[PDB]
RNA sequence: UUUACUUAUUCCGUUAAGUUGAGACUCAUGCUCUGCAUGUGUUUUGGUU
RNA sequence: UAACUUCGGGAAAAGGAUUGGCUCUGAGGGCUGGAACAGCUAACUCAGAACUGGAGCGGACAAGGGGAAUCCGACUGUUUAAUUAAAACAAAGC
RNA sequence: UUAGCCGGUCCUAAGCGACAGCUUAACUGCGUAUACAGUACCUCGUUUCGCGAAAGGGAAUCGGGUUAAUAUUCCCGAGCCAGGACGUGGAUACUGUACGGUAACGUAAGUGAACUCCUCGACGCAGGCAGGUGCUCCGGGAAGCGUUGUCUUUGCUUUUUAACAGCCACCCUGGAAUCAGUUUAGCUGGAGAUAGGGUUAGCUGGCUGGUAGAGCACCUUGGAAGGUGUCCGGUGCGCUCCUGACUGCCCUUGAAAAGAGGAGGGAAAGUUGUUAUUUACACCCCUGGCCGUACCA
């Protein structure tokens, strides 16, 4: 449901311990991408347009966090 | 244009009920659909909400009155005579 | 002679300090900001709550304490009153330099708590006048 | 045999009054200490069309004397009475329109409406639209008082009984003709079902005393005694006099 | 072409059973029961509607924060404000006229 | 045969709140400081109690 | 477009003429840059003319017969479920 | 024949059962009369219990998938509500409950007992007018399909986006006659108009999230695996339901109660730390009983 608009909040909501998974969506138009954290009440999501920033961001997610899912 | 000769507001009731009865209605129907002057604000915007009840549209105040005019003439006589009876008592 | 002056009690009619007594301090007719005749009210947001002889003495100290406020109000909103506060607390001394700039308003209020507490209690006027009718007006809550 | 619709009306059932959207029984304020040793300031908050009557009701807001709470009585509105007006009920109130004086305080020639028969009656006489009861004259003491009713008749009444000074509102609402059956129907729908009345001559001789016959006539005197039973008493009951007046 | 059926238990055209034609991700056209339109707080004795404070059905007035259900003033939740000025200008003057007599009543 | 009483009996009203007979609190028409009283006191505004 | 009239009606009174197809012409808006001009552009609605046809054309469907008088009831409304809808009941007015 | 969210259940309407008693041999009939919070100590106290709506009032739910027969009930996903709550991290106060704006009112939060008043719940009909949902319609783009003796840049189908969640009348200045503003219609204005600048209400409006992974339309290899595409605009006294402000009509003036909230009031607590107000400040945690649910109509 809810969005996030900046990288300050997205790093907090991932690290918060009841966050289950991070499904990550990519789509061609060009390569605009979405992260979505399924937390407990809400599904938070964070739009990024540049692919090279989004490749850097996937490293910044923690490994001890469980899942990741991708179309493709 | 004036678009009837005589019957005026009671063209409504058409070609029935009989012309004497229709004329009795005409004269007091003409009274009740009138605006009257408000006592309290001044503006001539008083309308009859229900029989015996009148509302000043601009003012917002409601007041009691006649069925079909704001001030029945019998009631105007009592407002005179009670003002007199209060004065002589002192 | 304008009714509003630098030493006159009012009642505020509009805004969240409505029906709250307070003293005018200084008057204007516009600036670059504000295209209207405003004035610096220095009033009483919570009046001191009423008191018994048969309370304990520490509770009487607390109940008399005042929450002031400071505000530029428009002239239309304030209402003048018969009474006037010029010969008792001296309202120029009561900070001209500090207003909105520097956000010293908080600093300004703590000035008024010292004054309005010492005025309400021991409110007898110097030399002659025993109670003063002006000052005992401000103590009362304007009960609507 | 068969019971006449005169007789069926007391039985209740389908001839009961249609009370549902009527807005409370209209009364004066119940006789207090405050009303009889001084006065009590009312404020008129609302003026209401009560259905099934010509008069308006004023809704009036008094302060209670004993508790903190705020009471609300509904009177029948004397005309010349507005929303925002102070009414003053009680013994030592001024003789002006609105106010509720005892009758002994009112100087004779006064128009009064909504008058109490007894003391503390709450107000029986002269309540219909346009009507009033005029004061004629007092006793020597001020104990009892003469009144002239909207009928004509003259009534001795206790002076500590009270009423509103002035005429009841909705004045002169019979001077129009209802042109339509529809306008008669809408009148009697919010009262009891008394309408439309069938003529008893149209009925058969079962259903009414007049009905029957190969011509449509009454056949015995329309005039009937006071002493006659339930179901004889139809037509002109106990009549002193008949025919056109003068 | 496509025509629809009531989804709730009430299959009649009352106030409560007001409905709103939507189309879905199915490309399927379908009702939703939107309720009655809430009256926003007309408040006395003027009976004007109050600014600051939204039309909701009165149980959902619980959900909102306390901030949202009022106006920050004296008599803010239920007053016209303009009406409020009347209250103060009464209670200022009706005390002052009452006080002026009681100093004159010393003689 | 007429007209006094009130407790039987009857009817109405109240959220069973101020009844009966004495008394003073204020000013007031005003006389004498204190007197019998005749007397009233919230009525100026859609506040508050 | 009449008698009559409670002046509201009668009245679609009565009595006449036209209508298809095709090809045109005229009148009726909106939005942009500052004497009114210059650009871009969107409705189905009226009026008129020419031509053409086995004189047809509201081409099927749909859709008042009219007028002159008398009796009763004023009018709308109601009624004998399964032989009677009226001139009977009701009605406002008195 | 699978439910916290669809209904019953809860509330009261017309009315109906019983209490106190009152009638009658009882059967019955009447029934608003009555002594019905801070172990111990006070101070308040007027209404009597219940039944009565599967079309009135009312806590909260939507998308796609699924079976031989059930689905807002199963599954996948996304939420919301009632009751009760731990925890970490923020606000506020600590001689006493936050601030800002001239105001209308505002923001991540911003204590409020007894008692009282108010709002919502809460309401007619007709008329046109404006705006919106859905439907119907016209044109361009991309797919597949149809017709083809003749003509036809052609005719037809698909091109969708849920609840939920975030963001996009009134005040100030001012002072009106040579009256001005204004609707289709009238109305509005020194009890302050036009105008300039604000504040607020809103819908089924716009943008993003939900959300393409789904749904839909096609194409190619297996003998069920993998792909592309789902785009961009108009039009109206149109038809539908809804909202909004108006105008008129009445000897017709168009329910109640449960329940939710506001305000006036200032009772209580709190002394710079295990405090105490926040249980809807943000996030986190727990539980949701009973009955109907097939099918015809």
């Amino acid at each position: 449901a809810k969005e996030i608009r900046d990288l300050r909040k997205f790093l907090l909501t991932a690290r918060r311990p009841d966050a289950k998974r991070v499904t990550i969506v990519r789509q061609h138009k060009s390569t605009v991408t979405k992260f979505k954290i399924r937390c407990s009440r809400y599904l938070y999501t964070f739009v990024v347009e540049d692919r090279e920033k989004a490749q850097k961001l996937e490293g910044s997610l923690p490994p001890s966090l469980e899942k990741v899912s991708i179309p493709g | 244009a004036k678009r009837t000769k005589k019957v005026g507001v009671v063209g409504k009731y058409g070609t029935r009920y009989g012309a004497s009865l229709r004329k009795q209605v005409k004269k007091i129907e003409l009274q009740q659909h009138a605006k009257y002057s408000c006592p309290f604000c001044g503006k001539m915007a008083t309308k009859r909400q229900a029989v015996g009840i009148w509302k000043c549209r601009g003012c917002s105040k409601v007041m009691t009155g006649g069925a079909w005019t704001l001030q029945t003439a019998a009631a105007a006589t009592v407002r005179s005579t009670v003002a007199r009876l209060r004065k002589q008592a002192g | 002679v304008k009714l509003l002056k630098s030493g006159r009690v009012v009642v505020v009619l509009n805004g969240r300090h409505a029906g709250k007594k307070g003293v005018v301090v200084n008057t204007w007719e516009g600036s670059k900001e504000r295209q209207f005749a405003f004035c610096l009210v220095a009033g009483i947001e919570k009046a001191p709550l009423k008191v018994h002889k048969k309370m304990p003495a520490k509770k009487i100290e607390k109940r008399m304490r005042v929450k002031p406020f400071l505000k530029y109000i428009n002239v239309n909103h304030l209402m003048p009153t018969r009474y006037t506060v010029s010969s008792d607390m001296d309202v120029k001394t009561m900070p001209e330099d500090a207003m909105r700039t520097v956000d010293d308003r908080k600093a300004a209020k703590k000035g008024l708590k010292k004054i309005f507490y010492e005025k309400f209690t021991n409110p007898v006027n110097e030399k002659v006048g025993k109670v003063s009718k002006d000052l005992l007006f401000l103590r009362k809550k304007l009960r609507f | 045999g068969r019971v006449i619709r005169a007789q069926r009306k007391g039985r209740g059932s389908v001839f009961r009054a249609h009370t549902h959207k009527r807005k409370g029984e209209a009364k004066l304020r119940p006789l207090d200490f405050a009303e009889r040793r001084g006065y009590i300031k009312g404020l008129v908050k609302d003026i209401l069309h009560d259905p099934g009557r010509g008069a308006p009701l004023a809704e009036v807001s008094f302060r209670d004397a004993y508790r903190y709470k705020l009471n609300k009585q509904r009177m029948v509105a004397v005309e010349g009475m507005y929303t925002g007006q102070f009414i003053y009920c009680g013994k030592n109130a001024a003789l002006t329109i609105g106010n509720i004086l005892p009758l002994n305080k009112m100087p004779e020639g006064t128009v009064v409406s909504n008058v109490e028969e007894k003391a503390g009656d709450r107000g029986t006489l002269a309540r219909t639209s346009g009507t009033y009861a005029t004061i004629v004259g007092h006793s020597d003491d001020g104990s009892k008082t003469r009144i002239r009713l909207p009928s004509g008749a003259r009534k001795t009444v206790s002076g500590y009984s009270r009423g509103m000074v002035g005429i009841v509102a909705g004045g002169g609402r019979i001077d129009k003709p209802m042109l339509k059956a529809g306008n008669a129907y809408h009148k009697y729908k919010v009262k009891r079902n008394c309408w439309p009345k069938v003529r008893g001559v149209a009925m058969n001789p079962v259903e009414h005393p007049h009905g029957g016959g190969n011509h449509q006539h009454i056949g015995h005197p329309s005039t009937v005694s006071r002493m006659a039973a339930p179901g004889q008493k139809v037509g002109l009951i106990a009549a002193r006099r008949t025919g056109l007046l003068r | 072409a496509p025509r629809l059926v009531y989804r709730r238990h009430n299959h009649y055209a009352t106030g409560s059973n007001r409905v709103r034609r939507v189309r879905t991700p199915g490309a399927k056209v379908v009702f939703h029961n939107v309720g009655k339109q809430p009256s926003r707080p007309k408040c006395g004795n003027c009976h004007r509607a109050l600014p600051g404070i939204p039309a909701v059905a009165p149980h959902r007035l619980r959900l909102l924060k306390k901030r949202e259900r009022t106006v920050h003033r004296a008599y803010g939740g239920s007053r016209c404000h303009a009406c409020v000025r009347e209250r103060i200008v009464r209670a200022f003057l009706v005390e002052e006229q009452k006080c002026v007599k009681q100093v004159l009543q010393v003689k």
